[PDB]
């Protein structure tokens, strides 16, 4: 699953977690997942 | 008093079933002893602990 995120948003994107993406745009199961990667792009996207 | 026998068996039957009962309040170290006060007002995973 790929996207583009805010920065600070990143402690969202976990399972257990509650708030504007957690709700309304990104929830994990709370399950097993493989694992959460992520970099910045300031270079190719700001 | 004649009968102690039979009124010992009874007491002690009603005396575990008295416990037994009393025993759903205890917390066990949760955060309360209610099942629809922590599910009420806990996230799903501190609720499942």
């Amino acid at each position: 699953d790929s996207f583009v995120i805010r920065g600070d948003e990143v402690r969202q994107i976990a399972p257990g977690q509650t708030g504007k993406i957690a709700d309304y745009n990104y929830k994990l199961p709370d399950d097993f997942t493989g694992c959460v990667i992520a970099w910045n792009s300031n270079n190719l996207d700001s | 008093s004649a009968l102690g026998k039979l009124q010992d068996v009874v007491n002690q039957n009603a005396q575990a079933l008295n416990t037994l009962v009393k025993q759903l309040s205890s917390n066990f170290g949760a955060i309360s002893s209610v099942l629809n006060d922590i599910l009420s007002r806990l996230d799903p995973p501190e609720a499942e602990v």
